[PDB]
RNA sequence: UACUUAAAAUUUAAGGAGAGGGUAUCAAGCACAUUAAAAUAGCUUAAGACACCUUGCCUAGCCACACCCCCACGGGACUCAGCAGUG
RNA sequence: ACUAUGCUUAGCCAUAAACCUAAAUAAUUAAAUUUAACAAAACUAUUUGCCAGAGAACUACUAGCCAUAGCUUAAAACUCAAAGGAC
């Protein structure tokens, strides 16, 4: 069960597009040291990822998990999990779904629905 | 102050020159842009003769478009 | 159009909780306060209560993004309408435009903080949202007269190679 | 070189955290994508694609070249860019 | 004296010393700040655009444009040791 070459075991990143099939082009982000300003800048990569379930839309923050074989010439990672989904966030610290700033359901009710 | 007479004076001898050569640049003109529309054309053509084609696409001219069209 | 119009028989918004109280009115009365002797502005929020009913959850609040957004509809259509009429108005031209564009913007914040509330105020107010594509294109003679022949070449050579893997199998098949 | 199987030196192939010359009057490239019933219409690009120009760099050293045609079956204008030496 | 034109109806052109010669926004008035001078008291932060001696040059070439003696974009050769601003 060897592990990807690629230095990129796990990367985050946001879905910028889905119109290939069964895959999702993701833009991930790392930060940089420029280093005639000392100042960290935000530079940019593209990771199409295997979404079999087609469950990924433009806009969320997701998790790929490198393949141990390349699927493709571009396609090398996986939809490892959708850490927040566009417009369906749930609060990882309370569990409770939000909306911005602010709790769609309060903390201190238990609804269990 | 002379700087702006300077413009004037540079730009009214530019309009003085264009006016004795106005005939000579409509020629000119009319002359870069035939060579304008052949580099497209010749352009267009590459394109389908590298990918494989023997004639352009059916149904295809290319579009005159630096002529006077409108 | 839309499916709702106010009805000229409707009370504007400032009576219309008030006169069903009073115990009997005169004809009269409810035609001065009507919406036929009114301007467009009152016809226009009469409008705009009745969609924040059949969309919003809590019709009181108005500082909501599904809220103004569907106040931005009704302007939206109302300089429409004026728009169909004035043709050659400019400034009236650019509040339609400032609008259409405020909307999206809203419904672009709708979008990442409220999925659910987003897909039932676009399909309610029938409004499509597309989202910004990624890179801008530009547009001229020379680009899209380019561009339509490397769509038409490409389509070209695809349909030879789907022609030529057809043949091949057919022969495969007979010798089989 | 040890064991008849394991430690090295040395390479090769496929890659990618990041870094990496100039011109944007080079602004579009034109198949450059995914799926895997073979369909979908996608892929790169002002966060600089594509095109062109220039330059050995990474310096205990490295890389490329070895008369010319990027190569060298073949062909050609047929070999010192080894040391010394000559035009 | 009289015409284009100024007017109307439809288009087109996209130019001004289009200037408050002040990008926008939120601060502060003290930091012993006339921090050149003159304008319009000074100054911090944030984001974008732009500038890098003068002339050549609101030019040549390039691309786009209903523009065809047009507009936007915009160099180099070459020349000088200045050009320029406020008093
Ligand atoms: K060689
Ligand atoms: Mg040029
Ligand atoms: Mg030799
Ligand atoms: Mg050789
Ligand atoms: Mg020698
Ligand atoms: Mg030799
Ligand atoms: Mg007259
Ligand atoms: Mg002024
Ligand atoms: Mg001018
Ligand atoms: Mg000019
Ligand atoms: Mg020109
Ligand atoms: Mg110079």
């Amino acid at each position: 069960i060897v592990r990807s070459s690629v230095h990129a075991k796990w990367v985050v990143g946001k879905v910028i597009g889905t119109a290939m099939i069964k895959t999702a082009k993701v833009r991930a982000t790392r930060l940089v040291l420029d280093p005639y300003l000392l100042k960290y800048f935000n530079k940019r990569k593209t990771y199409f990822a295997h979404d079999a379930l087609q469950q990924c839309s433009v806009g969320d923050i997701v998790l790929l998990r490198a393949l141990p074989v390349p699927r493709s010439k571009h396609v090398k990672h996986e939809l490892a999990e959708i850490i927040f989904k566009v417009g369906r966030v749930i609060d990882p610290v309370t569990g409770k779904p939000c909306a911005g700033t602010a709790y769609l359901e309060s903390p201190l009710s238990e609804p269990r629905e | 102050v002379l700087k702006i007479r300077r413009r004037k004076m540079n730009h009214h001898k530019y309009r003085k020159l264009v006016k004795r050569t106005r005939f000579l640049r409509r020629k000119v003109r009319e002359g870069r842009l035939k060579k304008k529309q052949i580099k497209f054309e010749k352009d267009l053509k590459r394109i389908w003769l590298k990918a494989g084609l023997k004639e352009a696409p059916e149904n295809w001219q290319t579009p005159k478009i630096y002529l006077k069209n409108k | 159009k839309q499916d709702d119009e106010p009805p000229s028989s409707a009370f504007i918004k400032e009576y219309k909780d008030i006169i069903p109280n009073i115990e009997k009115v005169d004809d009269v009365v409810k035609r001065i306060l009507s919406l036929e002797m009114a301007s467009r502005k009152e016809k226009l929020k009469i409008k705009q209560e009745q969609l924040m009913n059949k969309i919003v959850e809590n019709p009181e609040d108005s500082r909501t993004l599904e809220a103004q957004i569907i106040a931005l509809t009704v302007r939206i259509r109302n300089y429409e309408e004026h728009m169909q009429k004035h043709r050659k108005d400019k400034a009236h031209k650019r509040h339609l435009l400032m609008s259409i564009d405020r909307r999206k913007k809203l419904l672009k914040i709708l979008r990442q903080t409220n999925y659910d509330v987003f897909e039932k105020t676009c399909k309610e107010l029938g409004v499509e949202y597309t989202l910004p594509p990624l890179h801008f294109q530009k547009v001229h003679r020379r680009f899209l007269a380019k561009k339509a022949l490397c769509i038409r070449v490409y389509q070209e050579v695809q349909k030879l190679k789907k022609q030529k893997r057809a043949l091949k199998a057919a022969a495969a098949a007979a010798k089989k």
